[PDB]
């Protein structure tokens, strides 16, 4: 966390800084989108 | 009299977490820097 790293979760590739937000991803939700309809939040598929 | 001071990054704005986007954006030349100087120039113009 708090470091610029490359993410790869269920094909949602990209580069960003990992942080902890209040996003409550349900068991079915894959990834979150920002105002620009771009991936801004993902979930570890191995463990919730 | 003036507006609120802001700093919008041309690279992240045009290309939100995308590597291939930045590769083609750099081919356009200084239009990225002009976007920063444009929005910043407005803020500097309000300071004038």
């Amino acid at each position: 966390k708090n470091k610029c790293v490359n993410f790869n979760f269920n094909g949602l590739t990209g580069t960003g800084v990992l942080t902890e937000s209040n996003k409550k991803f349900l068991p079915f939700q894959q990834f979150g989108r920002d105002i620009a309809d771009t991936t801004d939040a993902v979930r570890d598929p191995q463990t919730l | 009299v003036s507006m609120t001071k802001t700093s919008v990054d041309c690279t992240m704005y045009i290309c939100g977490d995308s590597t291939e986007c930045s590769n083609l954006l750099l081919q356009y030349g200084s239009f990225c820097t002009q976007l920063n100087r444009a929005l910043t120039g407005i803020a500097v113009e309000q300071d004038k």
